[PDB]
């Protein structure tokens, strides 16, 4: 199930990540109740944090296509996302040694940046 | 009328030592304070008990050495508010001794020496005494010297430098330290007696008769030299009675002001006649610096004779060396050697390998020849800086790489400077 | 610059690590109680640097170790509280130890570290003790030399890192794990003692003629290695008496940080010296390749710096004239552009059943001969692409080998730029 996101092995959270990834690149545009990564972002803020390298780098390209998938109407809730996600996001995504982890951090920053009415 | 001395890493911590331990030798003062028994009172202080205190600051960036100080002989001497120590060392670093670790005590350090110039009335200047390779002694010394051209500007600023030499050399990045310390510490410094530990050396295996000197040995020899330069500000001689007058007699250019130092005589402890002593002022086995003013043109120089002399004997000998050799002199010099004597005889530490002397002399020179020292120095460095070696370590504590090239260039300058002006 | 946190990972790591507690446990004069039952002050002057009791962590992800720790002879002084160590075995999967299993036991680890730096007065920097071709001391070392790194950014960190060679174990897995621990201290260590089981065999086996070396052979040559480049940092002394100062005068570039350890003289495990060697004697175990502890011949390349550590009553005299000697009769081998790059220290108090010694702790280019060997080896592994569902089943990408590859041919080659330069 999904709640195998914060599962105790490592390998079973890898596959919500990207079970996640795809829910946001396969899921609707109007969204299905199941998309509640936007009213309990402390989930993500988690996610971002795995203590697994490789777990967690799934878990920043999942946030990042969320992200995007978040550029369709009505998510005038961005304020908060800024707050509980980019502490997480520069503490440990920009911090990481793994040239990918970085990477997809500043992209996600950047997609809160333009969330946002300014910087 | 009052001179402070600092001493910065261990070379000028225990240099400093071995300089305190002769002057209060000197001065008849006890290693507690005290005193049986002014011009003396230039570098030391008094408490209302009777107690003689120096004017000093002892700093080092990690307590090992300073704390031999503190408990030891002359424990009881300084105020324990002068002896200022961090935890970690510079390692070498003139970076981490000038950015990344000076900066951590450069105000408390400041600061104590406010405490001592408060103390004063018409203060001098100051006496710095810190080694070139060593991490604290090139960065620190550097940054504080900066700090005094500010906060004390309007004053004297004397240097005593630890020339590097491969027999006692703790470090491989000697000669980068020593450059970077010597471009910015050039336009801070009024006058810089630099020491080379190689001549030092070299005389203590001669004329001390040992095999492998410690630097105890080292330190005992060059507190002797300290002395009879510092003499003159500590007994009220005729000659240099302030620190002024060492710019004035020993410094014809702002830039070239690193006179070469020769003592004779070093005497083993297992009498000379003022002639022979003085013709020693001219051999280069007595320098305290390795080079041959006989390649380099006279800008100045002062003889200071201590002991059982005669005014007389001195114009003679003078006149035997300005006649019977041919020492060069530049044009616009005042062609006179000056003269300065103080009846007082050198004294020794007792148990010291020196011996008691019954006359003794103290040259002080600015040769052209002395170019060669940092001609030494700026070639290591080349080798070295032609293939970035060590700069990582450098650059990674706080310090730009260009740093490094201004340096150069500033003593590929200065040996221009010292060309122009012998030619 | 005082106090050094020691750590030993893996059944190398705390082999040979255990080993050095022995020997330094009775240079300075301690008991397996802890007990002070010395006779000298030159002692216990520095003994802050590794005791407070031995500053050391011990780790593992195999149980099985923590007993053959504490069965050992000095096995009881170590703190229960740094035993940190896992329920199975890496099994000799650096992907394991490093990024699954080793993972997830390094915090507690960071935890002990933590603790044991807390109360410093002023820390140094920290030494690991470990073998690369192991799945726990390489895979999880390498993770927890990382996190160190990160967490204590103002700080050294120091190796005694052993080379897998054929001699001593058949697993064909070792030159992937050896080279994927290669490309991490490169960027994580400041300095490294490569110790290379090629060499320590081929000298249990040649110079001291023993036909079936064990590991308690190989780790005698290690153990007494090792309390011979610490000589400085435990005794007092002028030259190289930091971590620090040490790698400044040591290490001109930062990725050309693998010093090839090796010292004189060779003795065997308890075996008799009757006559002792003579200055120039110890002095001509330098180039000498068969007393290096790793398996390169310093004829084949170039000193960048050298540091030398005298033990025992002798000459000061006749070491420096040696020294002096022994650099400029070979001057084509030493670099000429690092003047005096050469250093020397000397100790008065010897080292256990020996009257005089000498450690060469050498930056020679010749050392990418050794990460020659590991990457053949590797390469020809590779390309065949065995075992690799291993390594990528735990999480690791196949790139990642590419890019250790890579960076270990990179170290090579700036090993053969430096030998090959010139002062002109
Ligand atoms: N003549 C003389 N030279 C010394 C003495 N102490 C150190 N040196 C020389 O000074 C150079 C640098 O050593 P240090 O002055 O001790 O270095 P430091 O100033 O303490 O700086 P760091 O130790 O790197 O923090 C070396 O080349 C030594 O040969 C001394 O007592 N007398
Ligand atoms: N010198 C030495 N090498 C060892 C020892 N034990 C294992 N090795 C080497 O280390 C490698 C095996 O790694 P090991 O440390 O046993 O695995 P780990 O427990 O997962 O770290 C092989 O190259 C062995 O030759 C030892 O006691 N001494
Ligand atoms: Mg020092
Ligand atoms: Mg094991």
């Amino acid at each position: 199930l999904e709640q195998r996101a914060s599962h105790k092995v490592w390998k079973a959270r890898l596959n919500a990540y990207q079970e996640l990834n795809n829910l946001f690149t396969k899921s609707s545009v109007i969204p299905n109740d199941v998309a509640n990564y936007w009213l309990d972002p402390e989930l993500f803020a988690s996610y971002i944090v795995d203590s697994n390298v490789v777990a967690q780098e799934n878990a920043i390209i999942a946030l990042h296509t969320l992200l995007e998938y978040i550029s369709q109407v009505p998510n005038v809730s961005t304020s908060k996302l800024r707050l509980q996600w980019i502490p997480p996001l520069v503490e440990k995504g920009l911090s990481s040694s793994r040239a990918a982890t970085k990477a997809k951090a500043t992209d996600c920053i950047m997609l809160l940046t333009q969330s946002d009415t300014s910087i | 009328r009052e001179c402070i001395s600092i001493h910065v890493g261990q070379a000028g911590v225990q240099i400093g030592n071995a300089c305190w331990e002769l002057y209060c030798l000197e001065h008849g003062i006890q290693p507690d304070g005290q005193m049986p028994s002014d011009s003396f009172n230039t570098f030391f202080s008094e408490t209302g008990a009777g107690k003689h205190v120096p004017r000093a600051v002892f700093v080092d960036l990690e307590p090992t050495v300073i704390d031999e100080v503190r408990t030891g002989t002359y424990r009881q001497l300084f105020h324990p508010e002068q002896l200022i120590t961090g935890k970690e060392d510079a390692a070498n670093n003139y970076a981490r001794g000038h950015y990344t670790i000076g900066k951590e005590i450069i105000d408390l350090v400041l600061d104590r020496i406010r405490k001592l110039a408060d103390q004063c009335t018409g203060l001098q200047g100051f006496s710095v005494f810190h080694s070139f390779g060593g991490g604290t002694g090139s960065g620190f010394t550097s940054l504080l010297m900066e700090r005094l051209s500010v906060d004390y500007g309007k004053k004297s600023k004397l240097e005593f430098s630890i020339y590097p030499a491969p027999q006692v050399s703790t470090a491989v990045v000697e000669p980068y330290n020593s450059i970077l310390t010597t471009h910015t510490t050039l336009e801070h410094s009024d006058c810089a007696f630099m020491v080379d530990n190689e001549a030092i050396y070299d005389i203590c295996r001669r004329n001390l008769d040992i095999e492998r000197p410690t630097y105890t040995n080292l330190n005992r020899l060059i507190g002797q030299i300290v002395s009879s330069i510092t003499a003159s500000l500590r007994f009220d001689g005729a000659l240099n009675v302030d620190l002024t007058e060492f710019q004035t007699n020993l410094v014809p250019y702002p830039r070239a002001h690193f006179p070469l130092a020769t003592y004779a005589p070093v005497i083993s402890a297992e009498q000379l006649s003022v002639a022979e002593i003085t013709n020693a002022c001219f051999e280069p086995a007595n320098q305290m610096v390795k080079c041959d003013p006989r390649h380099g043109k006279y800008m100045a120089c002062c003889l200071l004779y201590r002991g059982d002399v005669v005014p007389k004997d001195v114009n003679a000998a003078i006149a035997t060396i300005k006649t019977k050799r041919t020492i060069q002199f530049v044009d616009w010099c005042p062609t006179g050697f000056k003269v300065g004597i103080n009846y007082e005889p050198p004294t020794v530490v007792p148990g010291g390998d020196l011996a008691k002397v019954q006359r003794a002399v103290c040259m002080l020179s600015n040769t052209t020849a002395i170019a060669e020292a940092w001609a030494r120095l700026d070639h290591k460095f080349d080798l070295m800086y032609a293939k970035r070696a060590f700069v990582h370590w450098y650059v990674g504590e706080g310090m730009e790489e260009g740093e490094f090239s201004e340096a150069r260039e500033d003593m590929a300058a200065l040996e221009k400077d010292y060309e122009e002006v012998g030619v | 610059m005082r106090e050094i946190v020691h750590i030993q990972a893996g059944q190398c790591g705390n082999q040979i690590g255990a080993k050095f507690w022995e020997v330094i446990s009775d240079e300075h004069g301690i008991d397996p109680t802890g007990s002070y039952h010395g006779d000298s002050d030159l002692q216990l002057e520095r003994i802050n640097v590794y005791y407070n009791v031995p500053r050391a962590i011990l780790v593992d992800l195999e149980p099985g170790t923590m007993d053959s720790v504490r069965s050992g002879p000095f096995g009881q002084i170590f703190r229960p509280d740094n035993f940190v160590f896992g329920q199975s075995g890496a099994g000799n999967n650096w992907a394991k130890g490093h990024y699954t299993e080793g993972a997830e036991l390094v915090d507690s680890v960071l935890d002990v570290v933590r603790k044991e730096s807390e109360s410093c007065d002023c820390l140094q920097g920290f030494q690991l003790t470990h073998s690369l071709g192991g799945g726990t001391g390489s895979g999880m070392g390498t993770l927890l030399i990382s996190k160190i790194r990160e967490e204590y950014p103002d700080r050294i960190m120091n190796t005694f890192s052993v080379v897998p060679s054929p001699k001593v174990s058949d697993t064909v897995v070792e030159p992937y794990n050896a080279t994927l621990s290669v490309h991490q201290l490169v960027e994580n260590t400041d300095e490294t003692y490569c110790i290379d089981n090629e060499a320590l065999y081929d000298i249990c086996f040649r110079t001291l003629k023993l036909t079936t070396p064990t590991y308690g052979d190989l780790n005698h040559l290690v153990s007494a290695t090792m309390s011979g480049v610490t000589t400085c940092l435990r005794f007092p002394g002028q030259l190289n008496a930091d971590l620090r100062k040490l790698a400044v005068n040591m290490v001109p570039f930062p990725r050309l940080h693998f010093f090839m350890p090796g010292f004189a003289p060779l003795t065997s495990r308890g075996s008799q010296q009757y006559r002792a060697l003579t200055v120039p004697e110890l002095t001509q175990q330098m180039f000498d390749a068969k007393n290096m502890m790793a398996a390169c011949d310093p004829r084949h390349g170039r000193y960048l710096t050298v540091a030398a550590v005298f033990r025992g009553r002798m000459s000061m005299k006749e070491v420096d004239e040696q020294m002096l000697n022994v650099q400029n009769k070979n001057s084509s081998y030493f670099v000429e552009w690092i003047p005096n790059n050469v250093k020397t220290a000397v100790c008065d108090i010897p080292p256990r059943g020996l009257k005089m010694s000498a450690t060469f702790i050498g930056n020679s280019t010749a050392i990418q001969e050794l990460f020659k060997r590991i990457s053949e080896q590797f390469t020809a592994m590779f390309r065949r692409k065995a075992f690799l569902h291993w390594y990528t089943g735990e999480g690791m990408d196949e790139m990642e080998f590419t890019e250790a590859e890579s960076n270990m041919n990179d170290l090579v080659s700036e090993y053969q730029q430096y030998q090959d330069a010139t002062a002109d």
